[PDB]
């Protein structure tokens, strides 16, 4: 009634803000730019030991140490420069849907369909991995976890709120009920004091870590969100829905600054990844392989075909050296 | 450089090993989705025999290794979450027989769920097994309350022998396809023993499909 | 009169046909299974059947050789005793190989519950040993002498001496009879009894059980299993039966004589041999998954 | 109606964000590409000896 007008209003004063601070294209800003990103990438390595579809996948701070998390039950910590299995942790509930690995390497997280985060120590004085702590306060399926730092991590799940853990107290200090969809990732920024995640519901909302506050909402899309980064800057992000278009959207500006989008293609887009420098953007399709795309001429740069499945989660090293993919095949491959 | 890689590479090779003997076991064990709108339905067939996100019931019948999952005390969007059931041997679909009256309708909104999963793309080969719940009270129920309160096209005498017959091709007929998947309808019994026999008896049926779509004779 | 021209002419045809088609698909075949397809209980088999009839296939002109030339071998003693015992272990194992896959269906069919428990990739790694060891034992009395002795005429031909001395030639040819027929009985009985009918009651009751329990929405599962039985009898059992025959009566065609049975044997095994090539075409070509992946792949 | 009024007071409150130029973003956006285009292994093709890959 009154104060759904009341809404109404608001939203179509937000709006014209955003109209009238934009005062022209952002592809035609960097339209005079020489694209370099014609670049041809092969198959530098192949990882094959999930006897079940790979979900998700995390890189190392390092850029030598990956996790992937498959249906099978086995959590896996795969050395990328010599390909041996580090660890393989069980699990207890084979469905799962996120993982995540520390930034110190000394905790890696598992969340599924069990709505537990289950926490696992790698650096323990026994041989064997055993569990640190198991999350257990959400009430749907576990998403995107990301560590911020190893004692604190952001954990989001399919019961529309996302929520700040501590491994050492064990309880949620913070929660986010700002969302109205079930959301479906997450992604922090380089110095972790804030992060988006997006939602079934079409929009990504900007969260923040020490105050809780939802400063401001993306609705760019018409398609629910699958996953969501960071732009190397943190100025940035993009998000992938499963409209075949992922949009990039500013910190400041707070609109489709590009749009990735082809007649061609239909699928949904699974994964969304930056580079170390964020000229090149990396975007996961579900037509059995992924895409590159230019992050500053929103054109196709290359085409990455090498998966005999659609792709879940890929990532890029932290120093940009190589770029990981998983799909359903059970196969992990580095590429570079 | 040989001195730490050795040992490396035998430890990837040595957990290599228990990760193949442990996806033997996992194969071994045969995978079954449940859900529905009954969710007092689904109780009773969980808890007719001996054997928090999803539970997980394991137990064994005549040396199979059966695996029963419980889906209804997840509340989230399906399709979000559904593929990751796509290599389940048979869904197992609990619905209630009197649940025609409720308002929640609620046989209706069952009949939308059985619809939207036999159309998934996930389960173009999983063939459902299909359970009715409550047929001792449904065959009550029916005498008092007449079946054509939710259905608008429904003509025929209110007698369990042709009612319960007429659910059981109703739901076997929302099915865009005939040939990939086969729907074995049961009638839950207050034997403990018949209504896992049921159970295995299906599931050896899809075991069979599969291992000659494995074999190739399909 | 004399129809030998033209069925030399067809056999000729039939070699040459079977070693294109045969490289082409088995190579195919190979490739796809050890790379493109993850290793399951199925492929494995596929594979090691395909391997199998591949090396067959290679050294088949060798054997074109040889027929060119007649009784004449071109080739050296030690490259006869390896031919004529990788051959011989080639059809053993793809017939043992054919033997295991329907004896593997049979199982899968009869009892469901034994498959999905035991059978596994390491349980069909261990028994696929046994068919092969198998074809080893037997063949070792080829290995044993094979040896590849010369003609008074002038032509050097690859035969069973059976004598490493010769005695006396009376003896020689006694010796020679006497091992040739127990061979052929132990060939007949190994290659015929245990394996053509282990198939065919694995189909029948494979039959019986898809149709008194109605398990089979279309004809294709029992077409392909009709047209496999089918293949394999018309190519062996008469190739069986005429090596029966010349067992019955060696001691008479060991003399020189009756050249008719010598061509009779010469075409069975041509038949016989046909079935090395016409295995991929539908144990593994028929399959739906095997056209796509090879589709995709090329 | 607490969520509907939680929702309303959320849209006010974020009203008040320092907005800067698109062209300005873009720029801004595109000044760390070029900034880091020597240091980006992705785009230069890295030669195979520092390369961990190969």
């Amino acid at each position: 009634d009154q104060l759904r007008q009341e809404a109404e209003q608001l939203k179509n004063q937000i709006r014209d803000a955003r109209k009238a601070c934009a005062d022209a294209t952002l592809s035609q800003i960097t339209n005079n730019i020489d694209p370099v990103g014609r670049i041809q990438m092969r198959t530098r390595r192949t990882l094959r030991g999930h006897l079940a579809k790979i979900y998700a996948m995390h890189w190392g701070t390092d850029s030598r140490l990956l996790v992937s998390a498959s249906q099978d039950g086995k959590l896996i910590i795969w050395d990328s420069y010599t390909t041996n299995k580090v660890h393989a942790i069980p699990l207890r509930s084979s469905w799962v849907m996120t993982c995540a690995y520390a930034p110190s390497g000394n905790y890696v997280a598992c969340g599924g369909l069990d709505n537990i985060c289950s926490i696992y120590n790698l650096k323990t004085r026994e041989g064997n991995v055993r569990v640190s702590r198991e999350l257990a306060g959400h009430t749907g399926y576990l998403s995107c976890c990301r560590f911020l730092d190893d004692n604190q991590i952001v954990t989001s799940s399919g019961d529309t709120t996302c929520a700040l853990w501590d491994i050492e107290t064990g309880q949620q200090t913070t929660t986010f009920t700002g969302h109205t969809g079930d959301v479906m990732s997450l992604s922090l920024a380089p110095d972790t004091r804030l992060f988006v995640s997006g939602a079934c519901d079409a929009s990504a909302k900007l969260w923040d870590v020490r105050e809780g506050m939802c400063r401001q909402t993306f609705t760019g899309h018409e398609s629910d969100i699958n996953a969501i980064c960071f732009f190397p800057n943190g100025n940035a992000f993009a998000t992938g829905s499963d409209d075949a278009t992922c949009r990039l959207f500013d910190l400041r500006a707070d609109q489709e600054l590009m749009t990735y989008s082809h007649d061609n293609i239909i699928c949904g887009i699974t994964s969304v990844s930056f580079s170390k420098s964020g000229r090149l953007l990396l975007a996961g399709y579900d037509d059995f392989n992924c895409n590159v795309w230019d992050a500053l001429k929103a054109d196709r740069a290359g085409v990455l075909a090498g998966h005999d499945n659609r792709v879940s989660c890929l990532g890029v090293t932290d120093d940009g050296m190589a770029v990981a993919t998983g799909s359903w095949d059970s196969f992990l491959k580095i590429w570079n | 450089l040989s001195a730490e890689d050795k040992a490396a590479v035998e430890r990837s090779k040595m957990i290599d090993r228990n990760l193949r003997e442990d996806g033997e076991k996992a194969a071994r064990e045969v995978k079954l989705l449940l859900l529905g709108a009954g969710e007092s339905g689904k109780c009773t067939i969980v808890k007719q025999m001996k054997i928090t996100g999803i539970v997980e019931t394991h137990f064994t019948f005549k040396d199979l290794h059966f695996k029963m999952f419980d889906v209804t005390a997840q509340r989230s969007e399906r399709k979000k979450w559904i593929h990751c059931f796509e290599g389940v041997t048979a869904i197992i679909f609990c619905v209630a027989l009197s649940d025609y009256d409720l308002v929640l309708n609620r046989m209706h909104a069952s009949m939308k769920l059985f619809d939207s999963i036999c159309n998934n793309k996930w389960f173009t080969d999983t063939s459902i097994i299909l359970f009715l719940n409550k047929k001792d009270l449904f065959e009550e129920k029916i005498k008092k309350s007449p079946l054509t309160i939710c259905y608008p096209e429904y003509a025929g005498s209110n007698t369990y022998e042709e009612a319960a017959a007429y659910i059981q091709c109703q739901f076997e007929d929302l099915n865009k396809r005939k040939d990939t998947k086969e729907i074995y309808t049961h009638f839950t019994c207050s034997t403990d023993t018949k209504n896992v026999q049921f159970v295995f008896d299906a599931v050896t049926d899809v075991i069979i499909k599969n291992n000659l779509k494995d074999c190739g004779l399909f | 009169s004399a129809g030998y021209l033209f069925l030399d002419i067809i056999t000729y045809l039939v070699f040459a046909v079977t070693f294109v088609l045969g490289v082409l698909g088995n190579g195919l075949v190979i490739w796809v299974a050890g790379f493109r397809m993850t290793h399951t209980v199925t492929t494995i088999s596929y594979l090691n059947l395909a391997v199998a009839d591949f090396c067959f296939t290679s050294t088949l002109p060798f054997f074109m050789v040889r027929k060119a030339m007649g009784g004449h071998w071109p080739f050296g003693w030690f490259l006869c005793k390896f031919v004529f015992t990788i051959v011989d272990i080639n059809l053993f194992g793809s017939v043992f190989l054919i033997a295991l896959i329907a004896l593997d269906r049979c199982v899968c069919v009869l009892h469901p519950v034994w498959t999905q428990n035991h059978r596994t990739v390491s349980l069909a790694k261990k028994v696929i040993i046994g068919p092969w060891v198998m074809a080893l034992l037997l063949t070792l009395p080829v290995i044993i002498r094979v040896t590849t002795v010369p003609g008074k005429t002038g032509t050097v031909a690859c035969t069973f001496n059976f004598s490493p001395w010769t005695n006396d030639p009376k003896e020689r040819i006694n010796v020679a009879v006497a091992m040739l027929t127990v061979r052929g009985i132990i060939r007949f009985i190994i290659g015929f009894s245990a394996p053509m009918s282990i198939v065919a009651v694995s189909y029948g009751l494979i039959a019986t059980k898809i149709h008194k329990q109605g398990l089979i929405k279309s004809s294709r599962p029992l077409r392909v299993l009709s047209f496999v039985a089918a293949a394999f009898f018309l190519c062996w059992s008469p190739y069986q039966v005429v090596a029966l025959i010349a067992t019955v009566r060696i001691r008479e065609l060991l003399q020189g004589m009756y050249k008719e049975i010598g061509i009779a044997v010469d075409v069975t095994s041509a038949l016989a041999f046909f079935n090395s090539c016409l295995n991929p075409m539908l144990y593994v070509f028929m399959g739906q998954d095997f056209r796509e992946r090879l589709i995709h792949a090329l | 109606i607490a969520q509907a009024r939680k929702l309303v007071e959320q849209l006010k409150m974020e009203a008040n964000i320092d907005r800067i130029k698109v062209s300005k973003a873009a720029a801004d956006l595109m000044a760390y590409c070029e900034a880091h285009a020597k240091e980006d292994p992705l785009l230069t093709p890295v030669p195979a000896s520092e390369n961990p890959f190969r």
